[PDB]
């Protein structure tokens, strides 16, 4: 549970685990419902989870770039399908012999296993969602790399035009991630790195642009090197914190 | 949107359907 870094995930899994392991009171059927209907609903809910899960995985922007990641996701979804099958079977056994304390216990155990598999899927899903953010950091890093290496003023401007948009995109996702982070120190560290990136990139633009125009100018070289180092540190800091590590 | 975000509603419904079955009092 201590590896869970998303509050959205944390609350969902807390619901999953607490509710199914803390059943005390029981209730009659809701109006119009049947024992067979309870199993039918469960069956449909398992199916819909699998369908939505498959769609979500197929749309994941790093589907190409990270094949082992997608493989883990399919594996974890498969564990939901499997425990789901056991739940539907033992659940059916229970509702058909609903006074059997022992069949209730077995069905309850099946439920724990299924909702735990759902929780593990969500935890893995968050880690892949984080990899997507890290991929965006890498994109910013490469564009900045190219900007530093550019040999013409026109290239520096065109690359900074790209960088502006990439950093704006990254800024949105990082701010939202910060709001969702469980640990306030990771939150604060992520926001600090965000701020450093926003301050450093415009300075990298103007230091690189001045240096391509005046290469003989040794303070211009120094300033560009210094701002480049600052840029690299901020990007590394974002990646470090997204991965649950301290920056620097 | 993200995978976690997309799975919020189906997680709830699956949770709901499991709890509904397990909290059935019997005959």
């Amino acid at each position: 549970i201590d590896e869970v870094r998303s509050k959205n995930v944390l609350k969902q899994i807390t619901q999953l685990i607490n509710e199914v392991t803390n059943i005390t009171e029981t209730f009659p059927l809701k109006p119009g419902q049947t024992t067979e209907g309870l199993v039918a609903t469960l069956d449909a809910a398992v199916a819909n989870f699998l369908q939505t899960g498959s769609f979500a995985i197929s749309k994941c922007p790093i589907a190409n770039s990270d094949p082992r990641a997608i493989d883990l996701l399919h594996e974890a979804l498969g564990a939901v399908q499997d425990t789901g099958q056991v739940m539907i079977q033992t659940g059916r056994d229970f509702v058909r012999d609903s006074t059997s304390t022992n069949k209730r216990a077995i069905a309850t155990n099946s439920g724990r296993n299924l909702l735990t598999a759902v929780a593990k899927f969500l935890i893995l899903a968050d880690s892949i969602d984080v990899k997507v953010i890290v991929d965006k950091v890498d994109e910013v890093r490469e564009t900045a790399h190219q900007m530093i290496e550019a040999d013409t003023k026109i290239k520096v401007d065109d690359l900074y035009n790209l960088l502006i948009s990439q950093i704006e995109e990254l800024d949105i996702t990082v701010r939202r991630r910060a709001i969702d982070l469980v640990k306030p120190n990771q939150r604060d560290d992520l926001l600090a790195a965000r701020s450093a990136l926003r301050q450093t990139a415009p300075l990298l633009y103007t230091s690189t642009r001045t240096f391509v125009r005046h290469p003989e100018h040794e303070e211009a070289r120094r300033n560009r090197d210094y701002t480049a180092d600052e840029m690299h540190s901020a990007l590394n800091a974002l990646e470090s914190v997204l991965n649950g590590q301290q920056p620097k | 949107t993200s995978i976690v975000e997309m799975m919020q509603m189906p997680t709830q419904q699956l949770k709901q359907s499991v709890m509904d079955l397990l909290t059935y009092e019997g005959s």
